[PDB]
RNA sequence: AUAAUGAAAU
RNA sequence: CUUGAGUCUCGUAGAGGGGGGUAGAAUUCCAGGUGUAGCGGUGAAAUGCGUAGAGAUCUGGAGGAAUACCGGUGGCGAAGGCGGCCCCCUGGACGAAGACUGACGCUCAGGUGCGAAAGCGUGGGGAGCAAACAGGAUUAGAUACCCUGGUAGUCCACGCCGUAAACGAUGUCGACUUGGAGGUUGUGCCCUUGAGGCGUGGCUUCCGGAGCUAACGCGUUAAGUCGACCGCCUGGGGAGUAC
């Protein structure tokens, strides 16, 4: 098992299926005999540049701890889920609890 | 040269980190040299590795007119 | 015609020639004029006096519009890029911005060979 | 490289003592496991030229420290050829 | 460069702050070095010799301070 | 911007 | 037997290699709106493009090649070489404190692998620019230098070829011999004055002492003082040519 950090947008006009995506997810973790380090939920914010003629996405954030099948699964649901429209995933070396800046001065 | 990220012994420089990030760049969104700032070589690759992180994220411009 | 009071003018500044185009504020042009068309050829056409010309000319063609405000757009490395801006500020108009629109690439396609002459 | 766990138990089973890591048998079976390990690799990657450099060099020395075993000992030399499986 | 003309600003002032963040930007030096294609060997002697000309002349002129011209 | 040539010896 | 040579435990920096995804700036092309006489190029020109509506300005779409700034006499690799971001597989180097084996080493004719650009074969792809080729010019002439076009190739998969001023024009390994100023990457102790001193390792740029050299110059990373093995030379052409 090893640990990851994820971040992942979504689209401003379906901010009410976030609980249930964040739901799914976490399940298909714990599911599979792995733990979940840190979750927030960041709300709208206003992007530096446009994408796909959009402003205003929605950003949650994640740090697990898993074996690789899981990752590679999950990945595949963002690729073929339309309401996420950008994400990323990043190894790191240990477990990280902290809080983040973005819950100390937004 | 006095350098901030070895004054306060820092382990990574945390692209989620905008406020820091934005002392480091011009108003056209590029990455200042080092030669100016008084960084070290070390903090000043992982600055930059950071400050493209967020760029690709849309925390940070990549240019002045997009 | 109809007013619009609020423009946009685009200089055009290569090692060769200046053009000079007013727009509205929507791409729309309404008016236009070049160094190679105002008198000037061959080693006078890439002088500063030649844009100057060029874009009192310019402002002359474009006065049945009744335009106030003037936003400024500047592309190029050639000799005319504040020549016209200090003629367009002469002729009576009101600057509001001033803008540098040179492209740029992030190392894309391969250039052209040296030369050797 | 191998794991922690996997050197752990190789030292164990070769050596004299969990403590004997320098051993010739204990590093002719490090060799040996290695190389049997990478060969799934490069059954996959046949134009990776740079990585193929340190297999042969485990390759050589393996070559190398048992023909000095079988100079001072042959009776370990042909247990331990037998144990691991190893001739042409 | 972005240049907002500030209210009871003069032209002359805006035209050459204009100036000076285009001179800060670096823009034309970028596209008259981007007009002709150069070669890996010319660009690396290039930087060669820059480096050894800052160099010598750093020393010659330390050590031009050590002597009376009368 | 371009723009050629001068036997052998003393 | 443990000092040469290796194995084990904890960490560190890196454009080291193979595979798969993705992002932003710019060139070209296609389809539309506004607008009207020029554009483009040179030392000066015209071949070319344009009232069948170009050049300029704004909106939508297609494709494939390379990664500004950071970025340095900086880093990694046996050499050739390697530069956006993320994941999977994988090779080498260095440091601190301990345990283990016990000369297990160095060099290498023949042999076997790797090996820039251009080139060859089979199947794909093709913005940009470019041998060949075609047309303006310049000239006594101009099969050239300059201008307008332009296909092989430059890109991908697999297989051939085996050469470069492939250069530090300096083979590999080990030991010994005064100094100064920098870069980059690890680690110990502390006057204690917690922001500073005093040490100890690896790699690397410049100046210079004795010695050496025909001179130019090299100088602890030797071209100085020595030991082990290998490759090569013997006046210029004819010739790295003929059989």
């Amino acid at each position: 098992m090893r640990h990851y950090e994820i971040v992942f947008m979504v689209h401003p006009d379906q901010s009410e299926q976030v609980p249930g995506m964040i739901e799914r997810y976490t399940a298909a973790i714990t599911g599979a005999e792995g733990k979940i380090h840190r979750l927030e939920d960041w709300g709208r914010r206003q992007l530096a540049y446009p994408i796909n003629k959009l402003h205003k996405a929605h950003y949650v954030l994640m740090n697990v701890e898993a074996p690789q099948e899981v990752i590679d699964e999950l990945e595949t649901t963002f690729r073929f889920n339309d309401a996420v429209i950008r994400s990323m995933v990043m190894r790191t070396k240990h477990a990280v609890t902290e809080a983040s800046p973005m819950v100390k001065a937004k | 040269k006095f350098c901030r990220f070895t004054a306060e012994g820092v382990q990574e420089i945390d692209y989620k980190d905008i406020a820091t990030l934005k002392n480091y760049i011009t108003e056209s969104g590029k990455i200042v040299p080092s030669r100016i700032t008084g960084t070290r070589a070390k903090y000043q690759r992982q600055l930059a590795r950071a400050i493209k992180r967020a760029r690709y994220l849309s925390l940070l411009p990549y240019t002045d007119r997009h | 015609r109809k007013q619009v009071s609020d423009g946009v003018a685009h200089i055009h500044a290569s090692f060769n020639n200046t053009i000079v185009t007013i727009t509205d504020r929507q791409g729309n042009a309404l008016g236009w004029a070049t160094a190679g068309g105002s008198g000037f050829r061959g080693s006078r056409k890439s002088t500063p006096f030649a844009a100057q010309v060029a874009a009192e000319r310019c402002a002359d063609a474009v006065k049945e519009y009744g335009i106030k405000n003037l936003e400024v757009m500047v592309k190029g490395p050639g000799p005319g890029r504040e020549s016209t801006i200090r003629a367009l500020n002469a002729a009576g108009f009101r600057i509001t911005n001033i803008t540098d629109v040179t492209p740029i690439p992030h190392n894309g396609c391969r250039p052209p060979k040296k030369r050797r002459v | 490289s191998l794991s922690t766990e996997a050197t752990a138990k190789i030292v164990s089973e070769f050596g004299r003592d969990a403590n004997d890591t320098g051993s010739t048998e204990v590093q002719v079976a490090l060799l040996t496991a290695q190389i049997n390990h990478l060969q799934g690799h490069f059954a996959e990657h046949k134009k990776d030229h740079h990585s193929r450099r340190g297999l042969l060099r485990m390759v050589s020395q393996r070559r190398k420290l048992l023909d000095y075993l079988k100079r001072k000992d042959v009776a370990r030399y042909t247990q331990l050829i037998e144990r691991l499986g190893l001739r042409r | 460069p972005v240049i907002k003309v500030r209210e009871n600003e003069p032209f002359d002032v805006a035209l050459r702050r204009f100036k000076r963040s285009c001179e800060k930007a670096g823009v034309l030096a970028e596209v008259r070095r981007r007009e002709f294609y150069e070669k890996p060997t010319t660009e690396r002697k290039r930087a060669k010799a820059s480096a050894v000309k800052r160099h010598a002349k750093k020393l010659a002129r330390e050590n031009a301070r050590r002597t009376r011209l009368y």
